[PDB]
RNA sequence: CGACUCUUAGCGGUGGAUCACUCGGCUCGUGCGUCGAUGAAGAACGCAGCUAGCUGCGAGAAUUAAUGUGAAUUGCAGGACACAUUGAUCAUCGACACUUCGAACGCACUUGCGGCCCCGGGUUCCUCCCGGGGCUACGCCUGUCUGAGCGUCGCU
RNA sequence: GCCGGCAGUCGGCAGAGCGAGAAAGAGAGUGGCGCGGACGCUACGCCGCGACGAGUAGGAGGGCCGCUGCGGUGAGCCUUGAAGCCUAGGGCGCGGGCCCGGGUGGAGCCGCCGCAGGUGCAGAUCUUGGUGGUAGUAGCAAAUAUUCAAACGAGAACUUUGAAGGCCGAAGUGGAGAAGGGUUCCAUGUGAACAGCAGUUGAACAUGGGUCAGUCGGUCCUGAGAGAUGGGCGAGCGCCGUUC
RNA sequence: UGCGAGUGCCUAGUGGGCCACUUUUGGUAAGCAGAACUGGCGCUGCGGGAUGAACCGAACGCCGGGUUAAGGCGCCCGAUG
RNA sequence: AACACGGACCAAGGAGUCUAACACGUGCGCGAGUCGGGGGCUCGCACGAAAGCCGCCGUGGCGCAAUGAAGGUGAAGGCCGGCGCGCUCGCCGGCCGAGGUGGGAUCCCGAGGCAGUCCGCCGAGGGCGCACCACCGGCCCGUCUCGCCCGCCGCGCCGGGGA
RNA sequence: CGCGACCUCAGAUCAGACGUGGCGACCCGCUGAAUUUAAGCAUAUUAGUCAGCGGAGGAGAAGAAACUAACCAGGAUUCCCUCAGUAACGGCGAGUGAACAGGGAAGAGCCCAGCGCCGAAUCCCCGCCCCGCGGCGGGGCGCGGGACAUGUGGCGUACGGAAGACCCGCUCCCCGGCGCCGCUCGUGGGGGGCCCAAGUCCUUCUGAUCGAGGCCCAGCCCGUGGACGGUGUGAGGCCGGUAGCGGCCCCCGGCGCGCCGGGCCCGGGUCUUCCCGGAGUCGGGUUGCUUGGGAAUGCAGCCCAAAGCGGGUGGUAAACUCCAUCUAAGGCUAAAUACCGGCACGAGACCGAUAGUCAACAAGUACCGUAAGGGAAAGUUGAAAAGAACUUUGAAGAGAGAGUUCAAGAGGGCGUGAAACCGUUAAGAGGUAAACGGGUGGGGUCCGCGCAGUCCGCCCGGAGGAUUCAACCCGGCGGCGCGGUCCGGCCGUGUCGGCGGCCCGGCGGAUCUCCCGCUCCCGUCGGCGGGGGACCGUCCCCCGACCGGCGACCGGCCGCCGCCGGGC
């Protein structure tokens, strides 16, 4: 357990804090893992969600093997829409259903220069662990 | 209305006093609020003892007790001229000084010098300066006492 | 609950000569709260009976010889098998009750063969047992921060803290006491003497340094020794089948005699 | 057999009790413990593309600047950004700004009347008029200036 | 209630009893083939006799009666269905109540040992909320009065137009203001809710629009009065007073 | 003649009573007021007196058989039909 | 049952609680002692605002001593032998050492019996007598009365002692 | 008749600053009741409490004795315990009710007027130069002004102090700037930002798994991380975090070292000579309030009103006399202490939408009263709106279909949907209102998945089958053993002996007595304390005996018996 004494550990406290997050908060806390053979090229766990990330779907109605791009992440309903994950409405639209980035992989990253600085640096803190725990 | 033998009792209740009821839930906290802040004074006085200056042999007033011996308020003027250290000199080297307590007796005189004298011989008074001027002690006194002196200073055996 | 609850509003009951029974009402306004009655335990909203203070007596004090009483007796009650078994952990294939091992278990600084260690002792089933125990509470306690619930597992007494209390931590059930300060709450949860212990080779042999025997003082306590039994043949199936008091007993009167 | 009335059962109505949930209260504990004439608390009035209430903000009015972070806000359109650029959104916020009343401060609260300087239109100061800016409250300390006294005195 | 009984299940390490009118032992000594025997005893338990059984205020004891939460405990239950609710089903306990069967329901819940309480409702002209009989009942009766045809509409006793007959009768049911109201004023559209019937209508709702001053008022002046400065009083917020 | 006796602590509730055989005060009398003993209702159901505070019998765990008290046995209504 | 009052119905809420002072009873620990209040010391507090420990372990509260308004005082005598008047009084050495009477649960001895020994058991009668009750005595403090004796650093408006 | 100083008093939109108001849980200074009790009530009590007023602070106040005590004396103030429900007060009724001492938390002392001595040696403001200037300071220059002799600064305050002579060995501290190294205990002082382990493995139930089973050592991996929250249920490993003496990057602070510019050359002891006390104040009388303070505890109004070997106090008023203890009428001072307000948090044997703050929600909102003020009700669709496209009746509200969802038997006040009440269907009954208890009878809906009716052991008869029964052999396990008294270990709330461990053992003692330290007296003699040393009680080693036990606490053979496996 929590050690620390100014760590919330409160039911009321926990939900009212992952609710009422801001919006840089709100990145964070939607983080997905990354694929297999990322994880041994990347050395990285897990990364927050992106614009143009394409995604396999893990669990749900819609769990498969299709690989499926980010259309737009709507982070005030913490979830976000894949291009292949909808579903039809009553009236012949299509409504992109939602898929929660916890139940999201992550194929391939769309890299720029501030993303390439977070693969290195959580990298980079996996290693401290490493080195210091032998 | 009493009724078979109770004592009659007087309970000081008559006035509002739940407005005014002090809850001592404060006490573990206090503690730890009093021994925090002793830990840490006594951190600031790295070779000084915790407890502070000494304190003098004291007999009880009252003649209820009449035999006890206390920790007293500080050593008289009257029982430092004897040991030959004036008075605004034993504040600054950690003896306890006032200057309101009077001295009737003889024994209890000599009692308070010996104690003061044989205090002077264990004390290890360090230089102002790292190199040692006159009348302060050795560097070979210094490096194998690193520590405080935990609880009062000279306890007093009754 | 607080004071001002029930006595921020300000309600007279209406005389006698209309059709409400004497109940302190609200003055007036076109509101839903208008003449509807506050100041009782009775009404809607309102005060409580007996409101509940904050100076109630929470805590009881019990006496030093008494709390050093039930802790000889918990200890003695880690020893007797039929006693841990009743409680219900499984020790079926513990080597030996009095669990004493090295002083290299002080030295451990990994969870790994911490978790190693219980096995090789065979003591690895009560663990076993407590990590099928784990389930929701039943009732409001969930959201009052007590939303699991497991059972306790063997407790390791440790003389010395240089990483024992640091291995057995995350392994659910197990709760490190110090020779010293040993408690009583963990050492008979539930107020049930049953309670399976694990010890080293420097807490059990100070064990007689903490109390001593019957002939001996504390040695660390200042003023305790060990209370007197008050009867020392316990097994009395020997006493009664003594050949001394069977030849003192009369005939026993055993044919039933009916109506 | 009917119509009406009573009980029970099923189903369908009024009603929201019980139950399980809870971004909320109560109590205790810890740290700090900070308002204001450089204009406090409070109040009024306004501010979003579509904005009534809550919250936020003050004519720079749903926020400006800077730092951190880094692809969004989103109910609907829109358009910035290239995230190869101090850069969308958020938090921090240390720079700037902060309408009117309000201790409220030119005189009183009708948002009406004033005066003293400076500037621009009037004009090329020559007085009106208009617009903008800085001042103009009480109590009191040190100092400065101008004074008063058949107060005490000298010079005359 | 019984000086109640039961540790005696003392078994090829054995001999299975002490209901029997009478104070005490189925007591030790020394000279003259076939391996066999039902239940039990949570000794806070089991078993045997005798007597008794009402009850207000009141007292005591037992609850394996019940609710909520806590420490243990059931290798407890549970999306192959938890709590809650219903039940002409099956039942248990004298009883408090409890266990199953069916249906709804979808996410937590129960037994035992102890602990703690904001713990059990039929009333208090109890509080809150909901629903009945009354009851489709009382009622929609103060100020003389409406009728005919057409238009809109799905729909007209109530809207509009035309005609007729009336009333208010210039101290008016008229034409304008002050105080007060604050968009109620005007156009279009709707008829969900209000106008105690209805409504195509309205002061209802949704969209927009509308108040223009050197000369009309406020602004200026003072009356009755109010109210600072000086002054005085007051522990004090401040109070007295308008030329002292 | 019958019954096992003595003794010490706390302790609720009560402190408005009523009726009846007998004795009896005031009052003409009272289902009036006020006293003594005993028994009842209060606190108590049951059979009977048609009905019922106190009248007679009789006092009560749930039942079967038998037998009675007081009352009764034309019908209501068990029993002299 | 009332021509006494409240009650149309239903669901939820709804009333002997807490603190302190006590008295008694009960359970536990220690015991002429008991207690840790408060404080301090261990590990950062998850659980822990818990636990353990103290020439603080007794400062202190209660109890072990009471009686007086107070100055104050304060809980045992008896036997034996000697010294002066047998003077039931003063002074010297040993003994019993906390009284006696009655009732007293239990236990001990126990005549006898269940040629002759041991283990039990019962037993008329006799006892030391638990607790407790009653009584008579004894002792301490306050007070009343009757009297004498003893002692000194200060001989007295001294102090103590008796019934 | 004017000018020039001085004193008093004005005017300033003079130059530069200062105060107002709010919050107010805690505190300080006033003012200040009645409900209530005393079974009435008037003193008393409530209570110096509620209300009212002023004032600040993060704490405030108080604070270094005109003290407590009578002791072998303690020694600022603040808080806790205890004294203590005590002394005392009280129609001595109800009730009210301290303080000393002791144990603790904390612990820090000082500065003026006066007396004096120094050439006003002092301080404020304006101008110029250097430094840094976002808490306007340091140094220098100015017949540049002002304050001040109606008293500034230095020494100096009751503990004595000051000035001279003389003895002792002497010279470090402070202020304003600048730079540098150690991250500077809760493990690195604080604040901020970003990160750091391990299953979405296989199969299976489901609408969705976080469910169930398994995964080479009970299972796969991490665990200095199995708290929590979210994720379509019930997650250590999906995610954020969690743990860590974990990592990285900024900002701020104090302690140390060095440099520059300044200020400061400030001791103690002996002897001699000097000085030293705060007035309408203490105190007394009276009055009123308060207090336990009682012939007046304390505070106020009036009157009287001082002295210096004096004055105050010493719980009974007054007079006399010995004493004991302080020095009032001036001031500053952190810490231990309180905190229902605010900021940021943590926690709960607490309540769970008629409960919990009035307010879980657009709550001090809607609304009411002219105003002071009063003041609600109101949580939940669904995993995801996927919020019912489209056909038809009706003008429409409303329907029938269709469609989504596991579910609308979840359809916008939608998690379940109780009772009162009402509508409809099935059955039954109905003129002594309805309803109830005992006893039956009849009719229903379901249950006994009843409808040729329960088995359990021994023996007898004939029909069938095993690789089988008794008795022997080997191996293993177990029980018992008065083996009358096998051998060997262990323990003892039993002892003896060696009194041995004594030193190759510690503890405690109100049992006694070479070394060290201190003062008194002339290297010595007497005193005090401590450390050895001896003694006593209690825990340990050796041999043997005796006793008990291994039946809360055993090892190997041996003898008997039982069980299992394998050979027959």
């Amino acid at each position: 357990m929590k050690f620390n004494p100014f760590v919330t550990s409160d039911r009321s406290k926990n939900r009212k804090r992952h609710f009422n997050a801001p919006s840089h908060i709100r990145r964070k806390i939607m983080s997905s893992p990354l694929s297999k053979e990322l994880r041994q090229k990347y050395n990285v766990r897990s990364m927050p969600i992106r614009k143009d990330d394409e995604v396999q779907v893990v669990r749900g109605h819609y769990k498969g093997q299709q690989i499926g791009k980010v259309v737009q992440v709507y982070r005030k309903k913490y979830v976000i829409y894949i291009e292949r994950v909808q579903r039809e409405k009553a009236n012949g639209t299509t409504v992109h259903v939602g898929i929660h980035p916890s139940k999201v992989v992550i194929t391939r990253l769309k890299l720029d220069k501030d993303r390439k600085k977070i693969l290195e640096r959580k990298a980079k803190s996996r290693q401290v662990g490493k080195e210091k725990g032998k | 209305a009493p009724s078979r033998n109770g004592m009659i009792l007087k309970p000081h209740f008559h006035k509002d006093w739940q407005r005014r009821v002090a809850t001592w839930f404060n006490q573990p906290a206090r503690k730890i609020r009093r021994r925090k802040a002793r830990q840490a004074r006594a951190r600031r006085i790295a070779p000084r003892p915790a407890s502070g200056p000494l304190r003098p042999i004291v007999r009880c007033p009252t003649v209820r007790y009449h035999t006890k011996v206390r920790a007293g308020r500080g050593f008289s003027l009257e029982e430092l001229r004897v040991a030959g250290i004036h008075k605004k000199v034993a504040r600054t080297i950690g003896i306890s000084v006032d200057p309101r307590r009077r001295n009737k007796s003889t024994e209890s005189l000599q009692a308070n010098v010996q104690r003061l004298k044989e205090y002077r011989s264990k004390l290890v008074l360090f230089p102002r300066k790292p190199s040692a001027p006159k009348k302060g002690d050795s560097s070979a006194e210094e490096l194998k006492l690193a520590t405080q002196l935990t609880g009062p200073v000279m306890p007093i055996r009754n | 609950v607080s004071e001002l609850a029930g006595h921020q509003t300000s309600a007279e009951s209406w005389g006698t000569g209309r059709a409400v029974a004497r109940i302190p009402r609200v003055r007036g306004g076109g509101t839903h709260r208008s003449g509807q009655g506050a100041f009782g335990n009775m009404c809607r909203g309102g005060r409580m009976f007996a409101p509940t203070k904050t100076w109630r007596r929470w805590h009881r004090r019990v006496n030093t010889t008494q709390k050093r009483y039930a802790i000889c007796s918990a200890l003695a009650a880690s020893a007797l098998p039929a006693l841990v078994m009743s409680k219900g952990h499984r020790i079926e294939e513990v080597p030996e009750l009095p669990l004493v091992v090295e002083d290299k278990v002080e030295g451990y600084k990994k969870t790994k063969e911490a978790v190693l260690l219980l096995k090789k002792l065979k003591a690895w089933n009560d663990i076993k047992k407590v990590y099928a125990s784990q389930r929701m509470r039943a009732g409001k306690g969930k959201m009052r921060n007590r939303r699991r619930i497991q059972r306790r597992g063997p407790c390791v007494i440790y003389n010395e803290d240089n990483g024992i209390v640091k291995a057995f931590r995350n392994i659910p059930g197990i709760t490190l006491l110090n020779v010293t300060k040993l408690n009583i709450l963990k050492l008979a949860p539930g107020g049930h003497v049953g309670r399976f212990c694990i010890w080293t080779e420097s807490a059990f042999r100070k064990l007689d340094d903490l109390y001593g025997t019957w002939r001996k003082a504390a040695s660390l306590k200042s003023n305790y020794n060990l209370p007197m039994h008050k009867m020392l043949n316990t097994d009395l199936s020997r006493i009664l089948k003594s050949p001394e008091i069977q030849r003192a007993l009369r005939a026993p009167r055993k044919k039933i005699h009916r109506r």
